[PDB]
């Protein structure tokens, strides 16, 4: 009862890398 | 956002040659998605003061991969506050880490881009430290206003130049920019007291010429001087108005070197890392 | 309220009881804020 | 459940509104001032607001 | 460290106040109503009515 | 994706359920200190309490709408008027919209100018209300639609602005340009003739980075018209005196009378001739101010279609700074 | 991109003092993953024009938690999706919600950051409001001019009014507020002074003209298209044979007038560096407390 | 070099739905 929701969110954060880099 | 400048057929003896153009500027005019390499392009030397006003109404983009295909690139600022980039260095100075980067029309001509393939050439600006940049279009101005390694001016466009500046130094006179201006011999005397004083005023200053030659009376009250004061509202004016003086005469800062790990000075002709202001 | 002029009796009765306070809590009696109000009963 | 609020007394000031047109002679119309707000709870202060 | 106290609304003896349900698409709902129809005894008077 | 900004505030001037989201909010200042401010500023010869008095007729509200401030200004078409009297809930509104028109009639006379007191916040999408208090919630960066608005009809949104007010550039000085990526200014007109003043608005697109010299021809009839009649109520002297000819002659005569530092207090240096440059009723910069910019992002088009209206294209908020426009 | 400071031991106590300063700038040289504290130091009494021109030759980083170790630093330049941090106001009249802040050497009355043990000073720049951080320089040096000519002694000028209150402007040269600030006011009343004559000669007539008509006239007719008599400019007399004690081209005059206004300019702010855009909290914060603040 | 860990943090803040419901 307490693991990988909010350690879920905690792990993959991941597959974002852009945040693009382009005005 | 990426800019695609389609390149027609080239000499291979010159497209190669345009590969070596990885850190250049260039300026479009709109900020299709498309464009071409017919579009952005001047003519060669001639006329500096008419390019640095041409450096204005036409947003710039740096140059990123050279393809025998296509050629990116990327809008300098239209959004960007951190969007880091490089470009390299073509200007007859060097620059060191942290300073601002401006971009002028090049010096003297000679440096064009032939490409007789396409029948076009290009001009790509040098770009140099903003203090330095400052001196470069300051002199270029003053000796185009005289007009009433040096290009000839033309008396054509020098025109808008003399008006530019004439206007914004006319409406520096206040009712109390003369309050100010009364106390030159105050001013004077205390400047032979303490060495810093001295080193302030210049030598050629140009008024510690006139603080010998003429005298000035009390200045006459203005009207209504019991409610308002003149001095605050002069010199707010004057620090409004000479934030931005360069920036309508030459170019506004548009990025400032930053290098994390590199030597702290970029030499002349080399690639610099850059973040974009 | 005793001054200004401004269906069914049963919204009458049901309306006491609804009304907001027109007062404030800052020690003098002041127009009511335009924040919120806590509700009063008063015939 | 105890009275909340005081059951006591407290005159209401007028001179705290706004809407009614001043005396025509001002020196009159501050001596009221003067003379109503000596010693009254309710006496504005002079703030902008 | 103390803990914490947690209570549920249903054991609440309250709860029979409201016929709790529950309506996972709520926030798609604009104004909804009800409906309701009532009639009325009615007496057979006489004569002088 | 973009960050927000959250004020809680009195449904005085934006009225967040009366408008759909979408439009610019601005950012009122205290008022103290503009009336304040005045006391220092209104120029000789005018009044110098009006501001105070034209602000205790309207008697904290803090933000404005920029569908409610173009309404209470010179151009506007009625249909707008209209709707703003008639779809805002509120009581007595169409008073208020009087008194802020004179408000800001009093502050252009007063020379504290309203680009000077009304910051600029980008465009709401949600807010909760109790019984007049609000809390309008605005974009302020990255663009407009990576919100989420709490309608459920139409999560995300547009940017909308009064089509009678958007004035284009490019297509109107005829740059023969094609559209591609424009720029977005709103900017200020101001007019100053004593007693006879009104401020215009309007909302501007193109793609030229520095308005300047563009202003300065699209407004020509009022800068003209307002550096003559803007010193007025200022006594100017008399002819000048023909010492205030500053003399230039003088600085490469080698035979002149000279007088080296440390001997000016009242020595045998009467022989200096005499210059009193004397300013006193001429045009200032403050009394040759006839408009006022600020850049607010970029935009890919605009359509128009309703009510007049003018949707945006896939809005980028960047506000800037203010900028004076006199010479 | 983050940085720490490598802190030495300096006392029980004072890393509390220290510590209590979580939010405010402090100037880096290079962006390098390690910088000391001797590095980020300045002398707390100094000159104002010299440390607004080293306030540009730097890169800004605002310090976040503070351990006995060490303490980290973000850059505030360079970066990316321009993250936000929470910032220390420390200017003299507080800051609304929604407004550019800008960064000032403390102009008034000095408050430095003294560290006995370690026998170093820290000085922490004030962040005022755009508008209101072009206008106390003005009022400051202002002042200075008035003390200057020996005039009235004042009029109640010395106040700035701000979001309800107003600031008492506090008297000068209280610690040394007359000598820190003095080469500004210098270089401002001179450059000012140089420039209105050098207008002047340029022009003769300029002053002599019609106070209404004449003086509005050249001023249309300049702003318009370019009549400007033509040459409105008159021919300056020429000078000396250029080795005389007296000769004055008055265009060499010109050309560096253009590039000392232009350097004073640069050295003076005027340019946003962050905008605050407060979200779940009041929605002024007063100077002393911690806003939520997003780069620009 | 332009691919996935800020379209990392991008993609899969996905793993985070309670952030509870209880007090």
């Amino acid at each position: 009862m307490s693991v990988q929701i909010g350690n879920g969110l905690l792990m993959v954060v991941a597959p974002g890398t852009l945040t693009v880099g382009s005005a | 956002m990426e800019v695609d400048i389609a390149l027609p057929t080239l000499s291979p003896g010159d497209l190669s040659a345009l590969q070596r153009c990885e850190g250049r500027v260039v300026f479009l005019e709109t900020l299709r998605r498309h464009a071409t390499l017919r579009e952005v392009a001047l003519p060669c030397g001639g006329d500096v003061l008419a390019a640095m006003a041409a450096y204005r109404r036409r947003f710039a983009a740096v140059i990123t991969r050279v393809t025998p295909h296509r050629m990116l690139a990327t809008p300098l600022g239209v959004g960007g506050r951190g969007q880091s980039l490089v470009l390299q260095n073509t200007g007859p100075f060097d620059l060191t880490n942290g300073d601002h980067v401006c971009l002028v029309p090049p010096l003297l001509g000679d440096e064009c881009l032939r490409l007789t393939s396409a029948n076009l050439e290009l001009r790509f600006p040098m770009t140099l430290p903003l203090a330095q940049a400052r001196e470069l279009t300051a002199r270029v101005v003053a000796r185009a206003a005289e007009t009433l390694q040096l290009p000839p001016p033309h008396r054509d466009n020098a025109e808008a130049a003399t008006r530019s500046l004439v206007l914004n130094m006319i409406f520096l006179l206040n009712e109390g920019a003369v309050i100010l201006l009364s106390l030159i011999p105050n001013l004077l005397t205390l400047g032979a007291q303490d060495g810093y004083a001295n080193a302030v005023i210049q030598l050629g200053s140009a008024t510690r010429e006139l603080g010998q030659l003429v005298r000035q009376p009390p200045p006459p009250l203005p009207q209504d001087h019991a409610r308002r004061f003149c001095v605050f509202e002069a010199l707010e004016a004057w620090i409004a108005s000479a934030s931005r003086l360069g920036d309508t005469l030459g170019t506004r800062p548009v990025a400032r070197v930053c290098i994390f790990d590199g030597p702290p000075t970029v030499p002349p002709g080399e690639k610099a890392a850059v973040v974009e202001v | 309220k005793f001054f200004t002029p401004a269906r069914g009796l049963a919204r009458l009765i049901a309306d006491t009881g609804a009304a907001a306070s027109p007062t404030s809590n800052g020690e003098y009696q002041f127009k009511r804020p335009v924040g919120a109000g806590e509700l009063v009963e008063d015939p | 459940r105890a009275p909340v609020t005081d059951m006591g007394n407290l005159p209401q000031n007028l001179f705290a509104t706004r809407g009614a047109p001043p005396m025509l002679d001002a020196d009159a119309d501050d001596y009221l001032r003067r003379t109503v707000n000596a010693g009254n709870r309710l006496a504005p202060v002079p703030v902008f607001g | 460290c103390s803990t914490l106290s947690l209570v549920r609304f249903l054991e609440l003896g309250l709860s029979v106040a409201c016929v709790c349900t529950k309506f996972p698409e709520l926030s798609y709902v604009a104004e909804g109503t009800i409906q309701f129809e009532v009639q009325q005894p009615m007496i057979a008077r006489d004569g002088p009515h | 994706r973009a960050r927000l900004i959250r004020q809680v505030t009195l449904a005085d001037f934006c009225e967040p359920q009366a408008e759909r989201p979408g439009l610019v909010v601005l950012a009122l200042r205290h008022p103290a200190d503009l009336a304040g401010a005045a006391y220092a500023a209104t120029p000789p010869g005018k009044n110098h309490r009006d501001l105070e008095e034209a602000w205790l007729a309207l008697d904290r509200a803090s933000v404005v709408s920029l569908n409610f401030l173009v309404a209470a200004a010179e151009n506007a078409d009625d249909a707008l008027r209209a709707h703003v009297t008639t779809n805002y809930r509120d009581r007595r509104t169409a008073a208020r919209l009087e008194r802020f028109a004179t408000v800001l009639r009093a502050m252009i006379r007063s020379h504290v100018f309203p680009h000077r007191a009304l910051h600029v916040l980008g465009g709401l999408l949600g807010h909760v209300t109790q019984d007049r208090l609000a809390s309008v919630t605005c974009v302020a960066r990255g663009d407009q639609e990576a919100a989420r608005t709490n309608d459920m009809a139409a999560r995300r949104s547009q940017v909308h602005v009064p089509a009678c007010a958007l004035m284009d550039v490019d297509r109107e000085l005829r740059l023969g340009g094609d559209d591609g990526l424009r720029f977005a200014y709103l900017v200020f007109v101001y007019t100053q003739r004593h007693r006879r003043e009104a401020l215009r608005v309007h909302v501007a697109v193109s793609r030229l980075p520095e308005l300047g010299d563009a202003l300065s021809f699209l407004l020509a009839g009022t800068r003209v018209d307002n550096a003559i009649h803007g010193t007025d109520e200022a006594d100017a002297p008399a002819a000048p005196a023909a010492a205030a000819a500053f003399p230039a002659y003088l600085f490469n005569d080698p035979r002149s009378a000279r007088c080296p530092t440390g001997r000016l207090n009242t020595p045998a240096a009467e022989a200096l001739p005499v210059w009193a440059p004397d300013m006193r009723g001429r045009a200032t910069r403050n009394s040759c101010m006839y408009a006022a910019y600020v850049r607010l992002g970029t935009v890919e088009r605009v359509v128009r279609r309703a009510l007049p209206l003018a949707h945006m294209e896939r809005f980028t908020w960047d506000v800037g700074a203010w900028e004076e426009c006199f010479f």
